[PDB]
């Protein structure tokens, strides 16, 4: 069995850095043959990506938030964190973590897991 | 902290799985019971010299990534760079030439000595 | 002019004499081939041409190597078996009186006396034959290596058969061979070839009248570290076989006696037939012709008209005195004394019999200490052996008289494996070498 | 196997017996007696480690036919090129030139460490 | 005859030892006592062999002196090349650094790893 | 404690090679740490450098003696040793052999422990 | 165990209290036997 | 003088000489060692 749970505050003062860490009890981070994403989908709104990072560091964000946003992604203990910086009123969403069998190209990307989803509020 | 995702791209692709040969690279060298710990460290020692000198014979010393000059002969195999890269893994791709992979060493040898003579050859002007 | 610069081949074939450690290839017993490595089937002999290399059979470590070898491996093989330290007790013996033989007489002894059994606090009364050499007087006998050391019976389970045992050499480092035919041992040989690993070098033990082993292939021949001087012994070659036929015709039977807690001494029980000699046959003109030919070879290297004698052994231990040799767990001393006992000047169906004597308590070795008890085998033993070789060493102080006296000798066993391991050589490879070219790296 | 046609041209000529360097090359490498096949096996590969590594500190990682630019002494041998190559062979050469061979490792040694030095600071400008 | 001045430029600057490299380089490969050498050889066998894969992964196979491409951060050391080549040691410097290695390592592998495979991408055209 | 010691020929007939061989107790030739030199001084002068030799052979002679002088250091039994061909009756001085701890860039030529000093009169 | 006695022959007076000459049966090359020994043992080696 | 903690009296102290005290030590006695045979092979050596 996989699956993926977020961590992090729920509630934060806007403008400063918003953290969240998705840990993943599953397919190893390390391993390259999936790609972790960051989905992001505010209320009355549809979903909006904002990057995912690699096993060796190759991270691509949304050129929306190239900006203020910075993905990391340690193997040691297995998950991977996403720093949100200056987040202002419209970021008030559900931060999911994705996962895509891009690497190992069999298919083009593809979000087939999701994790549980955690609501933010700032 | 060196194992770190050994033999992660197994089910990849040749050419996805083509991007993370250092993680497999890297992994291959690291009363009684002293001397199975050592004869087992010994014999990982001496696969790991063997294949570093077959691997320098053909001149691919030092290159993870090293491709030659001999030509592909196509009774080897049949099947378009389409369907290997992007169709096909490793495994399936090492079982289908199973059969074909000593006439092909032997093949890279005698190019390699070639190309080194005729080097020597033309430097010798 | 010249502008001619260094350069640097690898993998280059030129190689220098060198002393290593060989080890098994093999294809339960003494010898053990569980801790031996598998040999190839399809062995792999490289012939080189328009080399000439210098061999010298007398200065191999190969042969001092598998001597060790093969004293490690009996005394590792002898770890696991029953040690007979109760047996050294005094024994009331006498003489055998059932069927007896002329030549058979002071010999074999019936003894008896009291030893331990499962129970510490209990003692048996048991009863067995014992032979003239084992025992000696302390109407009281003991066993003669209990004033030595108290050593162990060797395990019915172990055999003693020679098995070819195939030494090949480590990586980096190759055995030359030498084919070339009408070789002395020392000296260039001309004919060298690279071998992965040795032929059958079937580990036989003997003295004075070497068993199986590689015949020559040319005619006899003689070989001698310095044959002008006699203390140096003298190995021949034969080129055909003067098969051998050496028996005990005395049906045995073994009785196990419990001496301890699951240690079992076997010791021989009836001797149900009649009491006879064990002899060794050897026939008379295959001897003939084989000396015959050893004379004419032996003449080739002493002059064209001399007298040369074959006497019997000298002197010293039964070892060095007669032929020791097993056969089937019996180690017959043949004395040959009918066999080399002749003299050569220039100018039917009837076989010789050699008289033998069974022994038990053996020290095979020049090491004193250490013993055996051969279980004894029940029935009769034939083994039909091969004599293909002989030590023999000059009597000095003949001078330049014409009178020459060759005899059987030995006592080392470096000679009957020297015998086996002279044609091939341990050398180490050189890859690195430099020359002069013209290049410039850059 | 890989011990087919081992040495071999011991007896060729030095340039005849240069062209198959490949044969000798790749046969160098493949319970008290487990310590003397485990032993015998270490040193082995402690002799080809340390003949490798010999190699690389001269600059000829890698390669088996690898010509130098150091000058040849003349006091070495006064012997010219046609009179060596096609005339002598490689065993009567080393036991020629055996008293200058730790002279010329070292001027190997040196050499390649100057040409070291010299394309650093080369690629430094 | 081999050990002939092993370290010997510890106290030295770094530029000044970063000249006698090939001294500290030779010396690096050469019933219970024997398997106290054995085990003693095969774990510098094991040492060596370990570093020498390092140097390989990075492309500087075979070079005592190779320097690459990727940039040094400022955050790793601030000190100049003034300060650094001339005025302090390489146990300073390898103290100094010594909790920056691995990152560095890290970067070098992966830069490698990038070079030969853009250099198979413009081959291939 | 390091010093050096100087043997040789006190009295030479001046025509032919004048060997003077100085052996160091203490610090070692094979250390790239200290060139080693080969100062001279005649009666009645000042002191005049004749060459120097490291532990690689890289060695300097003085440009005034550069073709009549050859330094030779040998690094088995630790010493080196100054060959002066064609000796001249301006060679009546005493050779000192001194170390330079110009191995390594702390400091430049700074010859600072001299040998005893053989007078060599020709 | 040992029957011994303190010695009396050219002894000391610091050389009192000391080398005892003990007397013992022991075995011997022939299991079946037993043969009395005897031996000048240190006091320090032997205890009552 | 050299101490892991000259302070602290648990920790022995070693001292080092400059120069050697010339000690002579000996066993006046002229003892006899006379071999007994306890078993096979195996000989106990005792004073006599
Ligand atoms: C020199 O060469 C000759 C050439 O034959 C060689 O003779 C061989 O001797 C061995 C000695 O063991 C013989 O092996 C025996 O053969 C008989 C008959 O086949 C067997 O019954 C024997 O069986 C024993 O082992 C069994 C367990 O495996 C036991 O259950 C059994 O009771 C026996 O103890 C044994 O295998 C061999 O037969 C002959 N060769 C021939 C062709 O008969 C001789 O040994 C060589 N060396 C010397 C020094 O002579
Ligand atoms: C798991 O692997 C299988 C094959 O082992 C993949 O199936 C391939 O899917 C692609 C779709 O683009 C087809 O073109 C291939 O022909 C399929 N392979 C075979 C052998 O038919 C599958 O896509 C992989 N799944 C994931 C999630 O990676
Ligand atoms: C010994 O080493 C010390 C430092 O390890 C050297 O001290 C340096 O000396 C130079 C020149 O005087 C100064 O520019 C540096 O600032 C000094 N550094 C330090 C840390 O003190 C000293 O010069 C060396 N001595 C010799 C003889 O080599
Ligand atoms: C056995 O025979 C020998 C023959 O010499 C004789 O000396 C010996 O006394 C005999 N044994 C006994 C117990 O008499
Ligand atoms: C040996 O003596 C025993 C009696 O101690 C007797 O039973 C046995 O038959 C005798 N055997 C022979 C061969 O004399
Ligand atoms: C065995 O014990 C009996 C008991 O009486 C004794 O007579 C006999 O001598 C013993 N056997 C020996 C000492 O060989
Ligand atoms: C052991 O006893 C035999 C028979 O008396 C004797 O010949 C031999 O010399 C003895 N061995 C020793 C070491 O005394
Ligand atoms: C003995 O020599 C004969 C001669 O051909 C041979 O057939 C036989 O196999 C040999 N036996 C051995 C070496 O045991
Ligand atoms: C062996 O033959 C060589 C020549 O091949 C000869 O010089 C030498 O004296 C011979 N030695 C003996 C013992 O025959
Ligand atoms: C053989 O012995 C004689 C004795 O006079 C000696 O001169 C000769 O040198 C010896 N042979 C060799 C090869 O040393
Ligand atoms: C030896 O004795 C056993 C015991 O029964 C018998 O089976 C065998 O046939 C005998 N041997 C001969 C050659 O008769
Ligand atoms: C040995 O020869 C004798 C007499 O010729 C004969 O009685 C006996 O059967 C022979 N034995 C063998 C094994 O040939
Ligand atoms: C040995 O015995 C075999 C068979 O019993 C026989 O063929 C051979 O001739 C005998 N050897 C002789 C008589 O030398
Ligand atoms: C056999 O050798 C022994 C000892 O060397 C000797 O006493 C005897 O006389 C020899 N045989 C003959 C028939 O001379
Ligand atoms: C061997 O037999 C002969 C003939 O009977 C005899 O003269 C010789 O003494 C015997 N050998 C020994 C060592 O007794
Ligand atoms: C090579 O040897 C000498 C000069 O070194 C000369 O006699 C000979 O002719 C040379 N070879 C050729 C082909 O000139
Ligand atoms: C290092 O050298 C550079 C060279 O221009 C200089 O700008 C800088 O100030 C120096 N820093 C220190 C700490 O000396
Ligand atoms: C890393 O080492 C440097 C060296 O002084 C030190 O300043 C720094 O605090 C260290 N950082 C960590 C995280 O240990
Ligand atoms: C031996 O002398 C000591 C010291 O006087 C004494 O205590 C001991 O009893 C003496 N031994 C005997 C057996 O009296
Ligand atoms: C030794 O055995 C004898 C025989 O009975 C006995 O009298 C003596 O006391 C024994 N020695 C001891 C117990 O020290
Ligand atoms: C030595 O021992 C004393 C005991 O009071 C302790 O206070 C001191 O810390 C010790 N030395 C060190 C270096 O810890």
């Amino acid at each position: 069995q996989v699956q993926l749970q977020e961590s992090g505050p729920g509630l934060v003062k806007p403008s400063e850095t918003l953290s969240l860490t998705c840990a993943v009890y599953g397919s190893s981070i390390s391993g390259g043959y999936f790609y972790w994403h960051w989905i992001r989908q505010a209320p009355g709104k549809g979903l909006e990506w904002i990057g995912d990072v690699y096993f060796s560091g190759t991270t691509g964000y949304n050129p929306s938030l190239k900006r203020r946003v910075r993905i990391s992604a340690d193997t040691s203990k297995n998950q991977f964190s996403l720093n949100l910086r200056s987040v202002t009123a419209a970021d008030t969403a559900v931060y999911f973590c994705a996962r895509d069998p891009r690497g190992g190209g069999w298919v083009p990307n593809r979000f087939d897991v999701w994790g549980a989803g955690v609501l933010v509020t700032v | 902290a060196v194992f770190l995702g050994f033999l992660g791209a197994a089910g990849s692709t040749m050419g996805a799985a083509s991007m993370t040969l250092t993680v497999q690279a890297r992994n291959l060298l690291s009363t009684v019971w002293g001397i199975k710990q050592l004869q087992a460290r010994v014999l990982a020692v001496e696969r790991y010299l063997r294949d570093q000198q077959l691997l320098g014979i053909w001149g691919c010393s030092g290159k993870l990534i090293c491709c030659t000059n001999v030509p592909w002969n196509s009774s080897w195999s049949n099947r378009n760079l389409s369907e290997i890269w992007d169709n096909m893994t490793w495994l399936q791709w090492d079982k289908e030439i199973s059969n074909y992979t000593q006439i092909i060493y032997g093949l890279l040898e005698e190019s390699q000595n070639q190309q080194e003579k005729n080097e020597q050859d033309l430097l010798a002007l | 002019a010249e502008n001619l610069w260094v350069t640097v081949y690898y993998g280059v074939p030129v190689w220098k004499d060198a002393e290593t450690t060989l080890f098994c290839a093999s294809d339960h017993n003494v010898w053990a081939t569980h801790a031996c490595v598998p040999t190839d089937p399809n062995p792999q002999e490289i012939h080189l041409e328009n080399v000439t290399e210098e061999f010298n059979m007398w200065k191999n470590n190969m042969v001092e190597q598998m001597h060790t070898d093969i004293i490690s491996l009996w005394d590792q093989s002898l770890k696991p078996c029953v040690k007979l330290t109760p047996l050294c007790v005094t024994l009331q013996c006498t003489n055998v009186t059932n069927n007896i033989t002329d030549d058979m007489r002071g010999e074999l002894k019936n003894c008896s006396f009291n030893m331990t059994t499962e129970l510490r606090d209990k003692k048996q009364k048991v009863y067995s034959l014992f032979y003239r050499l084992d025992v000696v007087q302390i109407k009281e006998y003991r066993l003669i290596n209990c004033n030595t050391s108290a050593c162990t019976q060797a395990c019915p389970k172990v055999s003693f058969e020679p098995i070819p045992i195939h030494y090949c050499a480590p990586a980096g480092f190759a055995i030359l061979k030498c084919k070339d035919k009408k070789f002395n041992g020392t000296g260039p040989c001309p004919s060298v070839s690279t071998v992965q690993c040795t032929h059958g070098i079937k580990p036989v033990v003997s003295t004075q009248l070497l068993l199986n082993g590689s015949l020559a292939e040319e005619e006899v021949m003689i070989r001698s570290e310095n044959i002008t001087n006699n203390a140096k012994n003298i190995l021949v070659q034969f080129n055909t076989p003067v098969q051998i036929n050496c028996t005990r015709p005395n049906n045995n039977t073994r009785k196990s006696i419990r001496i301890g807690p699951g240690q079992a001494f076997y010791a021989t029980g009836d001797i149900i037939g009649d009491i006879r000699q064990a002899h060794c046959n050897v026939s008379k003109a295959t001897w003939n012709e084989t000396l015959g030919k050893v004379v004419k070879q032996l003449r080739k290297h002493f002059g064209n008209n001399t007298i040369i004698r074959f006497a019997n052994s000298s002197g010293g231990d039964l070892e060095v005195t007669t032929h020791s040799f097993n056969c089937g767990g019996e180690f017959f001393y043949c004395n040959t004394s009918g066999l080399f006992n002749s003299t050569w000047i220039s100018n039917s169906n009837d076989s010789i019999t050699l008289p033998c004597r069974i022994k038990q308590i053996i020290n095979m070795w020049q090491r004193i200490g250490q013993c055996m008890y051969a279980p004894p085998i029940q029935g009769v033993i034939r083994c039909v052996s091969n004599i293909t070789g002989l030590i023999l060493t000059r009597d000095g102080g003949s001078t330049n008289s014409t009178t020459e006296t060759f005899r059987p000798g030995g006592g080392d066993m470096r000679d009957n494996w020297r015998s086996e391991l002279y044609k091939y050589k341990v050398v180490k490879i050189e890859p690195l070498g430099v020359a002069p070219t013209r290049c410039k790296r850059r």
